[PDB]
């Protein structure tokens, strides 16, 4: 709809307001800014513009704004759910050159950031302050505001939460070159309506986001995990409840099933410490001292024991925490080598229906003959399922993920759970949304969208659009 | 094969080392110290041993009270009894009289099958007690195996590698073996058989008063033919060094830089 | 605008949807429904309802629809800025005979509460089951939608937030009557446009709340509270960074000077256990065991001694905590019976401009001749202030409230800090709310409202509108 | 005034307490004990007349070991020094075996000034261990202190209240007190007060063979004239009763009901 083709009279009018060593124009893209981590939809920009300021995204958007050229904004082109593809081919904005951390306040426990400051050299800056920015994605190299613009949660959820929960203050820049500074460096907020929440998880279809106040947590000294193996899944996510009811709270909860261990012994070449059950759980307790970890680790462990826990294996030094964690941090890149393509599914279920989605993914696998390896967070209801195309035909395969996929979809909305938990809807999980939500409840998200960008610019058919 | 005896030691909890300029005392940074990761495959071999052939496991460590609790340890991984052999007559040992101390707490302890030591550790990193110590026991030893490739009850069918050959040996009881890294994964130490009474075994400590050779010059310091004179940071250097200049120019320069690290391509 | 006013063919058609019993007009209506705890704005409705279920207030909303009737809903009238006042008089929903716990889910630590579940109720029931509701508003008598339509926190903000962080799914009912399901008993949240957390907050503006999952906690066992004596304000709030810092995190840190200990004093008719100091911190630690509580405050007490306290008293007793949290729990109703009438402030600024601000209203209540005392909670920045008319004549009390009001928003503006931080804009602080943010960032909060309520029914002239 | 002893008792740190119906001992619920909150005001009355007087203050206590936790919370709000009373034979104490223990202390601590004691215990409630400690002792005492007018060096100005009058005394030294709640409010336990080591004093332990009665048949059980023969937990009944017709027929049942409670209105 309505949308003008980037013509050679606006690309001096944009080299104007840009220097011509941040501006790419056709040959000059490169394969990469394509795409994302999808992989199945593939489209070019018109326009690839690295900015380095606010005060040069909000010029950019007042050009589009006047010539009515779309804009999408990309990160590291990490998400696995096609939201940084530029779908109409417009201006695409490009963040990783702000890589620059402002300020670190050390009386608030704040830190500011730029947008294109990578998660790996955000956490590793805070924590040589002893400090600590507890959301911890699977990806490292992710852009923060890219954390921030999915809601991008991991494995400490269960005890310290999402991005969400620590923004503490965003300066977006408009679809018509408004900027606006939304939070701040307080603690509490309740002025007006939270602008700031319904950035986090918009996935650029809102604002471009052009600086960021995180709130940070002092950092924890002492690190232990736990490896409590079960008879099956449905013992091992049952125990859940019980463990944060005993007032120890884990860091991590992972549950790993037997079938996944052992993709991640063919690919780093080691076993895995005991691989003489079914089912496993794989907690993480921190803490400052030896001893009050001590009494986290020990509370769990006579409990776990007394419910029908074949054993508790005590995960206490960095050559056995790296003997387990290495295998639970590859369990990703073992189902990709196993395969010659898969899709990825992240539903998120009531904690109490996990072991019964787990169980339903094993009589899926067994009925449509396709590898359904899974895993996930137990603490939270993250389920990380994935279908493997192994050596399906390009027609047959389309079939079976289509019905794999629509099955599993289905179920979670029958569990009342939603599409994703983790990584968002995109591109690739909108007709899922619409299939969850209403339509009524796609109105209001689509009006939002109308009220911050009225002439539809900022990454059309996203999300919500054309669900 | 039945008896198995595993010689096992207390390390500091990481190697991150730096020495104060005049101390002369690594500075260390604190004692959550632990059982190495070299002898955890050392252990982890004694485990297969006592599942295929059913004997018992023997784990023995010299030094202070403290390696108490890496004996402690082996009990949670599976060893079936302990002995410690601290005394301050062994303190301040090199290699050669860590041997010998070992290896008269092993005559002491009666006769075993097979020493299960491992690679090496990770504040000496000498690799070398496991060699001097069949010496003194007078036995058989072949360092850096592999892979057992059979398990009879009177020998072994190992494989000891080279740097680029895979030599394989059998040799008979009583011998010493010397694991390397990664023969196979260790198993972790269980909460259940830390509840078990604290756990059953209750470590045998000997001191220089229970050994068959009880005379102080053959232990400690004094046996010691070696000794640090000083220790000191490595003095490592980074340089930044560029090459322009398209043709051969930059292949005579990189292979002048591959033959002064002696790659010789 | 064209507001229908209700006559009395619109009596009659609410009487076919609701039982007459719940129907009140005219002067059925009560004193006590044309006000909140505000006092300045007064208002009737023309209909009251006290609704009883979902499809009751969805009728209803159905009927005020078609036919232009503004509606105002209402929890127990405790706000305090005026956000249930009934500005056009037409139907007020009144939500407290929906005062039903649905269901308590000890799996997922959820429970489901409908709107008019009071908080000294909620937090009664669930500490029977030995769990926790963490959000402490100083008003047991609220309503639990009254404080998520206000984002009411309190004193636990420092180690456990606000009620935003407690919400985990809602049903809303919109302006045309549509019943939207917002979240759910899931944990993780990245589908589409987070409209629980636009409603969070919103004040009864966007949509009508007709239940709400909270997330819960397990209750910590033993409590031991903190009295540190300063020489100053400025002494005081300096140790809270070095106290957080020191990972022994308190559950409340409170601020009070002595001249509001001594309003406390008067009106309890029991002194304060010692006043030989200026300045005050009041610590709060739980914990599960007493070892565990004894290792929290021998960290901090050993670091507030290092660092220029005076002492440290331990109160750990029930009497000793009646003591002192008697006291505290009294310094809004002393300040009420010291005066003739007074008007509040909750203003919320950074952590390190605490004491700057507190010693910025001593000069402004020395040189307007006004009194002002004040408190607040040291571990987020909130800072309750009260200016008194005492003796004032009528004018001058309005002269002397405007610019004793207006310098210290306009300070808080300086100080980086928002205008409410608990108790929300509501009707009186809607003009300091356009003095805060721009007409850039307002035209955004009045296009939601324009996408959730078009006819502009629910709420008006409330927040974000005529500000 | 100069010497001051106060009497401190260790109690139960709740007293929402139940009995099983076939045990015959209470269900304590569990054994957080505290200083009890009425002898927290007797222990401020001796701080603002030490901080007027300048003498010194002595704490006392009769109970087991576990009892000199409350002598060192004492030693934390500003007392001097400190005495136990622990001994197996004199447990089981009623009023008259308690306040005869606690006046023989009082006579082997040396002479005092002024003897404060609280008004009651949370567990026995009986309210007369101090006028009983003060027969046995021979000093006057004054129950129900609630204001102190004159603090001279040579006795006190009392004002001891009724349930409808002040009567205001002049009671000279030495002597026994009972304050009652409220009379001040009592100061916190110091933290830095409780940092110099431990405690600058140290708890003076005595036993029955400290005395100056050292014969145990005034002493514990043996001493005791009472003793419990049961104990069970209250009959309450609560009855719902509506009343309509309205004139004096409501007006009969409300005085009907307001003199069958003994108001008489
Ligand atoms: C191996 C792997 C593991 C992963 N593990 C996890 C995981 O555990 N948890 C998880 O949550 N996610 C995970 N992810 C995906 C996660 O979403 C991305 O890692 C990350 O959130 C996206 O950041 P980016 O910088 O990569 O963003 P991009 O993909 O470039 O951007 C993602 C979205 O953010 C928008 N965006 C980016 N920057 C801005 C900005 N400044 N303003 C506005 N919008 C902006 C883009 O337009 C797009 O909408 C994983 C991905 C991979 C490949
Ligand atoms: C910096 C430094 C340099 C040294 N350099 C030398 C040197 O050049 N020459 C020399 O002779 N000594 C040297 N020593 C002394 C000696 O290496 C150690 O002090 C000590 O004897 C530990 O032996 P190791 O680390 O060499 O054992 P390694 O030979 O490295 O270990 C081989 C195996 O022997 C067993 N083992 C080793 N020590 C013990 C023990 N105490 N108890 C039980 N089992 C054990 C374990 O199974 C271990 O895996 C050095 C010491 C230090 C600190
Ligand atoms: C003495 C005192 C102390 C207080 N202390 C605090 C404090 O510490 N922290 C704090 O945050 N607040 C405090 N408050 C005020 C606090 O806002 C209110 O106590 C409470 O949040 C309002 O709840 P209510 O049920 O009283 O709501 P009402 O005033 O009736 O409603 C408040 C707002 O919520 C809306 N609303 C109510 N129910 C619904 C619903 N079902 N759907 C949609 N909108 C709804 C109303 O329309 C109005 O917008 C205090 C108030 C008093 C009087
Ligand atoms: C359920 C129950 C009922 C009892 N009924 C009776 C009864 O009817 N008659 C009877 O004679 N005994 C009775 N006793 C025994 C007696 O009351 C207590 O067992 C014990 O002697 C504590 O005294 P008290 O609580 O009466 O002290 P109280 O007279 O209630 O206390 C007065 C003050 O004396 C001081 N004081 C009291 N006890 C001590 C102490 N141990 N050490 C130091 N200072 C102290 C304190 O300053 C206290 O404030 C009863 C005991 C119990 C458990
Ligand atoms: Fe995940």
């Amino acid at each position: 709809m309505n949308y003008k083709k980037v013509e050679a009279s606006d690309i001096a009018a944009i080299k104007e307001l840009i220097p011509a060593e941040r501006v790419f124009v056709g040959t000059e893209i490169g394969e990469d800014f394509s795409h994302d981590e999808l992989g199945s939809i593939h489209s070019y920009p018109e326009v690839l513009i690295k900015v380095t300021s606010t005060e040069e995204v909000s010029k950019i958007m007042k050009y589009a704004y006047e010539h009515n050229i779309p804009v999408v904004v990309r990160g590291s082109g990490t998400g696995l759910v096609g939201a940084c593809v530029p779908l109409f081919g417009g201006i695409m904005l490009e963040t990783t050159l702000m890589n620059n951390i402002l300020e670190l306040d050390t009386e608030n426990l704040t830190v500011t950031v730029e947008p294109g400051v990578l998660l790996m050299e955000l956490s590793k800056f805070v924590e040589e302050n002893d400090l600590f920015y507890p959301p911890d994605p699977g990806e490292k190299s992710a852009t923060i505001a890219g954390n921030i613009s999915t809601n991008a949660g991991g494995m400490r959820a269960v005890k310290y939460g999402v991005t969400r929960d620590y923004v503490r203050g965003l300066t977006v820049v408009l679809a018509n070159g408004e900027i606006i500074e939304l939070g701040g460096k307080i603690v509490k907020n309740s002025s007006g309506y939270s602008l700031k929440d319904l950035v986090i998880g918009s996935e650029g279809t809102l604002c471009v986001i052009t600086k960021a106040i995180l709130k940070l947590l002092p950092l924890p000294k002492m690190t232990l995990s736990l490896l409590i193996p079960f008879e099956n899944i449905s013992d091992a996510a049952g125990i859940v409840p019980k463990i944060i009811k005993s007032k120890a709270i884990p860091t991590a909860i992972e549950f790993m099933e037997r079938q996944t261990i052992l993709f991640a012994e063919d690919f780093l070449g080691k076993k895995f410490p005991d691989s003489s059950s079914n089912a496993y759980i794989l907690l993480t307790f921190d803490g400052n001292t030896k001893e009050q970890v001590e009494a986290e680790y020990e509370t769990v462990a006579n409990l776990c024991l007394a419910e029908g826990a074949k054993d508790v294996y005590i995960v206490d030094t960095v050559e056995r925490k790296d003997s387990v964690w290495s295998a639970r941090g590859a369990f990703l890149e073992a189902i990709k080598a196993s395969t010659t393509e898969m899709d990825e599914c992240d539903v998120v279920v009531p904690r109490n229906r996990i072991a019964e989605f787990i169980e339903f993914t094993h009589d899926l696998a067994k009925e449509m003959d396709v590898r359904i390896p899974s895993f996930g967070h137990a603490g939270d209801g993250n389920l990380h399922i994935y279908v493997c195309r192994d050596e399906l035909c390009q027609a047959d395969w389309e079939a079976k993920l289509a019905e794999a996929m629509d099955r599993m979809y289905a179920k979670a909305l029958t569990f009342e759970g939603l599409v994703s938990g983790e990584h968002g809807i995109g591109y690739a999980k909108r007709k899922y949304l619409l299939n969850d939500f209403g339509t009524e409840h796609l109105a209001l998200m689509a009006g939002i969208k109308q009220t911050f960008d009225p002439k539809n610019l900022l990454n059309p058919k996203k999300v919500c659009q054309m669900a | 094969m039945s008896k198995i005896l595993v010689c096992i030691k207390q390390v500091p909890g990481t190697s991150n080392v730096e020495v104060d300029p005049e101390t002369g005392v690594l500075i260390r940074d604190g004692v959550e110290s632990k059982l190495n990761p070299y002898d955890l495959f050392g252990l982890e071999t004694a485990f297969r041993l006592k599942e295929q052939l059913g004997g018992t496991i023997t784990t023995l460590s010299m030094g202070p009270m403290q390696s108490k609790e890496v004996l402690m340890e082996s009990f949670y991984m599976g060893a079936d009894e302990g002995c410690l052999l601290s005394d301050r007559k062994f303190g301040g040992a090199d290699v050669v009289a860590t041997s010998y101390t070992l290896a008269q707490g092993t005559k002491r302890l009666g006769d075993f099958d097979l020493i299960i030591c491992g690679k090496q550790t990770t504040d000496g990193d000498t690799a070398q007690v496991g060699p001097e110590m069949a010496e003194f026991l007078g036995i058989p030893h072949v360092t850096n195996v592999i892979k057992i490739l059979a398990a009879d009850e009177k020998g072994l069918t190992l494989q000891m590698n080279m740097e680029e050959s895979l030599e394989i040996q059998r040799v008979p009881y009583p011998c010493l073996i010397t694991v390397d890294k990664d023969i196979y994964t260790p198993r972790l130490p269980s909460y259940k058989r830390k509840l078990d009474i604290s756990k059953n075994p209750e470590i045998k400590i000997l001191t220089l008063k229970d050994m068959y050779d009880t005379n102080e010059k053959k232990y400690g310091l004094s046996g010691s033919p070696t000794q640090v004179e000083r220790i000191f940071p490595p003095e490592s250097n980074v340089e930044k060094t560029s090459f322009e200049g398209d043709g051969k120019v930059l292949a005579k320069a990189l292979l002048g830089i591959l033959t002064e690290k002696k790659y010789l391509g």
